[PDB]
RNA sequence: UCAGAACAAGUAGAAAACGUGAAAGCGUGGCCUAUCGAUCCUUUAUAUUUGCAAAAUGACGUAAAUUACUUACUACUGUGC
RNA sequence: ACGGACCAAGGAGUCUAGCAAAUGUGCAAGUGUAUAUGAUUCUUUAAACAUUUUACGCAUAAUUAAUG
RNA sequence: UUUUAAUUUAUUCAUUGGAAUUUUUCAUGUCGAGUCGUGUUCUUUGAGAUUGGAGCACUAAUACGUGUGAUACAUUUCACA
RNA sequence: GAUGUUAGGAGGGCAAAUCCGCCGAAUUUAAGCAUAUAAUUAAGCGGAAGAAAAGAAAAUAACUAUGAUUCCUUUAGUAACGGCGAGUGAACAAGGACCAGCUCAAACGGUUAAUCCUUCGUUUGGUGCAAACCUUUCGACGGAAUUGUCGUU
């Protein structure tokens, strides 16, 4: 909901539309007046936007709104921030890669020897 | 009064005369059988402090025990495995020399009784010397009083044999309650069989 | 062990098969053991099958704050109710020799507790119609009617249960009221720092009072 | 699941390559038709199948709660549904409304022929017949393992408080209860198609 | 199900999916985690970097109690307040809210994301991070100390 | 981690006396006997020994006396205890 | 070399501190291309970095205070591991 | 080069544990009601329903040998 | 049929014994030894200067004791037994 | 102390899935193998019960503290161990199931063993058609017991 707001602080009363389930954000204090047309909303996120006197959209409706999508703005939510996403690209053990190797837990006695420190072999 | 006296007496052993008497008890033991039965408690004071009472069916059995480790058990000192498991000589058993001298007492000859307890006595280099106290769980002296009378039961059939007199609890690792036992304390093997099983769940 | 999948620890090298135990019993069991519980209220016609117990607080800096059913009383807490031990136990509730209080207002929070257990109770004679009071802590015994009543009435079961928290987490307090100066963080560290030194001159303390 | 140690009872080994046979193990000793053949395995009569069957195999299947209460909503708003519910397979020509609520008065009909003739009344005569019809020999060896009879699934009969319903339509092919408390999505959407015909009492409602 | 298993999709076919010259035999690479630093290492090194070795001190006897303390961040400190209550204290500067956040589970106010500007959030815990306290305070905040 | 039985505990979750604010709520015939016992049984060998190295009188003497306890008994504070014990014997013999 | 992993050997720097020269500069070994070595373990250096799991050991140090389970405040706090 | 006289039946990537990505679905800063209890639940009922008128997991924070 | 709840009827007279609290005195009792423990050997343990057990050698203390409080040790606390 | 076909009794063997002691491997894994691993497993031997074993703190904790065992959910594949390789691997807490405590020894009681048992009995009951049981209190004649039974806590 808080990224929803941040993108539509540019421009008012045009709608938001959401290819995806928007989640609210406890984080956020203030919900502006939004118009947001989503897939799904999470129940305390429509409940949110209830109160900001807001408006829901399903898909359907958008369409019956607005056919062409005039005064639409398509919005999607952090693909690449996803856990999965962070053991790809290089593969630890690459110098310079910045990706999550597959582990047990962590700590000490979790693969933080051998190849990540200068003291044992070799680093990354 | 007497007994802690005598108590007193026993904690010195080392000291001439209590020593004299221990060194005449041994010899007089090394003469008489490996099992033979006692008239009385040679230490009376000791026999009441574990289980022994002057009842009908109470009885005192003296065991001679050899001391030392046990050589491994095997045609000829060869083992026929892995180096690990190749010493023999050195090899100690698990089980305490009371613990032997109760089983073999209350096995083949007092398989009627009941082993109850059993203490220290005396020592030489060759033998350790036990008393045995024991029961007749069917002489009625034993039946009727409600102290005592649990041994009766059928669940106490050879208790030196399962490790349930002192000594078993001693070399089970019972003795030692708190994290020192964790591994062993329902018991050992059963412990062990616990933490094997995987629970899967009808549901999962 | 190949491509980028964690490291295999599945620890099934023993004879595990010999070992496993699948729950189709799960429902069925537990079902049986309702009908036992059933079958035991039943014999002991009217009175509960829970005992009751105090509330605690749990050990360890991680569940301090929250409080669950212990097992037992504790004798002083039995006292303050104005019951013997040997009483208590014939009765509803369970006894602790073992636990201890360096709580004052646990003890009493006990103590209420206790009290409460008592009023809700009534008593049915040993002997049949023979009114007669109890012994050391034991309430009395009533009547016929009042027991018939009470029969009539649902046996509840709200005090075997432990209480609820009490909620807080939000409460109002004046602007002008908070302080402004208050480095927590700061107190905090600083505590941290002198620990071992305050720990130092408590041990001398104790040293001079063994004197 | 298989028996542990079916197949393998036996002590049987293979006699090594220079016998001009085959290497599985073979039955030792001799006099029998057993001894000289080939033991275990799956690929030899009387050896143990390929991957025994095992009762630590998953059966049950853990399902979210959530869920499961979602997918009840769904067969209740398949059921209210006229439509959905005639492609169940209900023959349901003859019925004013499909959400079909009916007084009280059901939770405490005492007998069956009652109940046949209420549903009668109804317009599920035809259902009714259906179901009747329905009563037959199952293809299969299923007819040796206490399912001998396959029957239809007909209406469902929600009630708030049992007074008789369950007895009284306890014997009527295909008809089936549930306390509105408790509904059962196995029994709303039987072989997972929406849109049972239920029949509910207003009370239940 | 079974019936949606690769190993059926090719039943016709001779070496059921696992290659005709290299075969499919039971163990190849060894058993496990296997030659690991040996025949394996460079799948080791480039997937598994510091597996091998121990680093650090020991900690015979751990007690993970003694060390727990979750941590929120005062981001999501208003949040813990339900809408109608955080509109009426945002309307009503005159009054701050308390809040046990030990009550709620947490033991670490961490610093980590905005508070609303000058509405004063009384914060009570074991324990804040430096930065948390001072974004409390530059709020006009107090956090209190608990147990 | 060390606490305090006076004074209540600081609210803090750390450092001295940390915690809670919760209000805290708080022979002849032995001697006779091992009289008896002495009477009776004397020393033994080690013991004799002990005292004997007490009564040669240096510390070097006591410090001989001290490990010869620690090697017979085991533990240093048992030995201790021990040669403690022995010196009380000296000085009441002495006296 | 290469998996564009490691080690090793280099190349370019940077922050110190210097050496040399009048200075620009040049110098992180040998004019360049070879001369070498993981985990674990051991060993010895480094450090206002730590621990040894309820605590303490420099130090009742510095102030106070009264006889004591007193109150503050100190980067420096046993052996061994 | 090896195997195959012929025919009929049987005859071989399976099942579980944990991890993975893929995709489906529900919910979503949460989620999973674990054991266990409760029921006007009891042919099916070993399931289905219900969850006490701050349990724990994984996730929401990382990092350091470490007091932190 | 099995038992086991509820409901029903107990009422009188005899005194031998016992019990729980509650006052106040007086008593500070007792509390398991070739046992714990240490050393050493072997085994076992996730137990790491040894987790338990065992063999052998040595061999204790009296509740101010002595045993835990997961790094050996000394001096001393404290907590729990 | 022997001895008795003395009077009255008991033990032995069979059966094991769970159960309790002992005793005790190796294949195997480590792509070899020797420590490890298999495994405190199989086999061997001995012993019980409807469950066994465990159990009423020489417990954990470091809290605002919990309070016998056992079992489940969990901690946790964690602390730790491990040619620190392969691998192995708990416990406290927390949520439950169930919940039960106790008696010897020692202290005390000598204006007295107040105890206990064998045998022979004696006379009210309750059932059952019988067979039988079930209880009731009362003494003898023996013994055991002062090297210590019973009461008291
Ligand atoms: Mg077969
Ligand atoms: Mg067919
Ligand atoms: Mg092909
Ligand atoms: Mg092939
Ligand atoms: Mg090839
Ligand atoms: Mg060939
Ligand atoms: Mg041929
Ligand atoms: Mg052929
Ligand atoms: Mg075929
Ligand atoms: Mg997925
Ligand atoms: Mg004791
Ligand atoms: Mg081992
Ligand atoms: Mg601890
Ligand atoms: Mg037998
Ligand atoms: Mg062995
Ligand atoms: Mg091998
Ligand atoms: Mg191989
Ligand atoms: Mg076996
Ligand atoms: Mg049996
Ligand atoms: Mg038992
Ligand atoms: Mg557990
Ligand atoms: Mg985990
Ligand atoms: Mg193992």
């Amino acid at each position: 909901l808080s990224k929803l707001q941040y993108h539509m602080a540019n421009h008012p009363n045009d709608i938001a539309v959401v290819v995806g389930s928007i989640t609210d954000d406890k984080r956020l204090f203030s919900l502006k007046q939004l118009k947001v047309c989503a897939l799904r909303f999470t129940e305390t996120a429509r409940k949110r936007i209830e109160d900001a006197g807001g408006e829901c959209l399903t898909f359907d409706q958008l369409a019956l709104k607005y056919p062409t999508g005039k005064k639409c703005v398509l919005l999607r939510g952090p693909t690449k921030a996803r856990t999965a996403e962070k053991h790809f690209g290089k593969a630890p053990g690459k110098p310079k890669s910045k990706a999550r190797p597959y582990v047990r837990s962590k700590g000490r006695k979790f693969e933080k020897a051998r190849g990540r420190r200068k003291s044992r072999a070799y680093k990354k | 009064g007497a007994y802690k006296y005598i108590q007193e007496i026993w904690k010195k052993k080392q000291s001439d005369a209590m020593h004299f008497l221990l060194r005449v008890r041994t010899w007089e033991y090394r003469q008489l059988p490996v099992v033979h039965r006692v008239s009385k408690p040679s230490r009376p004071d000791k026999a009441r402090r574990l289980g022994y009472k002057a009842i009908q069916g109470f009885v005192i059995y003296r065991v001679r025990v050899r001391r030392g480790d046990r050589k491994k058990r095997v045609k000829k000192g060869i083992v026929h495995g892995k180096p690990k498991h190749q010493g023999v000589h050195k090899q100690k058993s698990t089980r305490n020399l009371k613990s032997v001298a109760e089983g073999k007492v209350g096995k083949s000859i007092c398989g009627n009784l009941r082993v109850l307890n059993s203490y220290w006595v005396g020592q030489d280099a060759v033998y350790k010397y036990y008393e045995v106290i024991l029961v007749d769980p069917n002489h009625n002296a034993v039946r009727n009083n409600p102290k005592i009378n649990w041994i009766c039961n059928p669940v106490h059939k050879h208790r030196e044999l399962r490790g349930l007199t002192s000594a078993g609890k001693k070399y089970r690792g019972l003795r030692v309650k708190g994290h020192l036992s964790a591994k062993s304390r329902p018991s050992i093997r059963a412990n062990w069989k616990r933490r094997q099983l995987i629970k899967l769940r009808k549901c999962r | 062990v190949a491509h980028n999948n964690v490291l295999p620890n599945v620890h099934l090298h023993k004879w595990w098969q010999h070992r496993v135990r699948v729950n189709f019993s799960k429902n069925i069991k537990k079902k049986k053991r309702r009908l036992l519980r059933e079958k035991r209220r039943k014999a002991n016609g009217g009175t509960p099958i829970e005992k009751l117990h105090p509330i605690v607080h749990c050990p360890t800096q991680r569940y301090n704050f929250r409080t669950r059913l212990g097992k037992g009383f504790t004798f002083e807490e039995l006292k303050g109710a104005g019951l013997t031990p040997r009483a208590a136990q014939t009765i509803g509730i369970c006894y602790d020799k073992r636990r201890k209080n360096r709580s004052e207002e646990s003890l009493t929070k006990n103590v209420e507790r206790l009290l409460k257990y008592k009023n809700s109770l009534v008593m049915i004679p040993l002997k049949k119609n023979k009114a007669k009071k109890g012994i050391g802590g034991i309430p009395a015994d009533a009547d016929k009617n009042t027991i018939k009543e009470f029969r009539n009435k649902k046996p509840l079961l709200s005090i075997f249960k432990k209480e609820k928290n009490t909620k807080p987490f939000y409460e109002t307090i004046e602007v002008s009221k908070i302080d402004k100066e208050f480095l927590a963080y700061k107190t905090l560290r600083r505590a941290k720092l002198a620990e071992r030194r305050k720990n130092c001159r408590q041990q001398k303390k104790d040293i001079k009072f063994k004197s | 699941a298989v028996k542990l140690g079916a197949g393998y009872e036996t002590s049987a080994e293979s006699w090594g390559t220079g016998r001009a046979v085959a290497r599985i193990p073979r039955v030792p000793g001799g006099g029998t038709h057993r001894a000289g053949q080939g033991a275990f395995g799956n690929m030899c009569r009387g050896g143990g199948m390929f991957n025994p069957t095992k009762i630590w195999r998953r059966w049950g299947r853990k399902v979210n709660l959530k869920e499961k209460r979602y997918a009840v909503c769904s067969s209740i708003a398949a059921s209210g549904v006229t439509s959905l519910v005639l492609a169940r397979g209900h023959r349901i020509s003859h019925l004013k409304e499909v959400p079909l609520v009916v007084s009280n008065d059901i939770e405490s009909l005492s007998k069956t022929k009652e109940a046949v003739n209420f549903l009668v009344s109804l317009g599920l005569k035809d259902e009714v017949n259906r179901l009747v019809k329905s009563k037959k020999i199952r293809a299969g060896k299923g007819k040796m393992r206490n399912r001998k009879y396959k029957i239809r699934n007909g209406p469902l009969i929600i009630y708030e408080n049992d007074n008789g319903v369950k007895k009284a339509f306890r014997n009527i092919p295909g008809v089936d209860l549930c306390k509105v408390t408790k509904l059962n999505l196995l029994k709303l959407a039987p072989g997972g198609s929406i849109g049972r015909l239920c029949i509910w009492s207003e009370s239940a409602f | 199900a079974t019936r949606f298993k690769k190993n059926r999709k090719k039943r016709g076919h001779v070496s059921a999916g696992h290659g005709r010259v290299g075969k499919h035999r039971k163990h190849p690479g060894g058993r496990g985690k296997a030659g690991g630093l040996h025949h394996m290492r460079i799948n080791f090194d480039k997937y598994h970097p510091g597996y091998f070795g121990k680093v650090g001190m020991r900690h015979l006897n751990l007690l993970k109690n003694r060390t727990y303390c979750p941590t929120i961040n005062v981001d999501k400190l208003w949040g813990l307040l339900p809408e109608e209550k955080k509109k009426e204290f945002s309307e009503n500067k005159d009054i701050a809210p308390v809040i046990d956040v030990t009550r709620k589970g947490y033991f670490k106010v961490l610093g980590n994301g905005k508070l609303k500007h000058n509405q004063p959030i009384v914060v009570k815990a074991r324990y804040f991070s430096s930065v948390a306290e001072k974004k409390i305070k530059a709020v006009g905040g107090q956090c209190i100390l608990v147990a | 981690g060390r606490k305090s039985t006076i004074k209540p505990a600081t609210g803090i979750a750390v450092g001295f006396n940390s915690g809670h604010v919760v209000t805290k709520r708080n022979s002849k015939r032995k001697e006779l006997i091992k009289d008896v016992v002495r009477e009776i049984t004397g020393f033994s060998p080690y013991e004799k020994r002990i005292i004997e190295l007490i009564k040669i009188g240096t510390s070097a003497s006591t410090k001989r006396s001290l490990k010869y306890a620690k090697k017979k008994l085991g533990t240093h504070k048992r030995g201790k205890a021990k040669r403690e014990e022995i010196q009380k014997v000296v000085i009441l013999q002495r006296r």
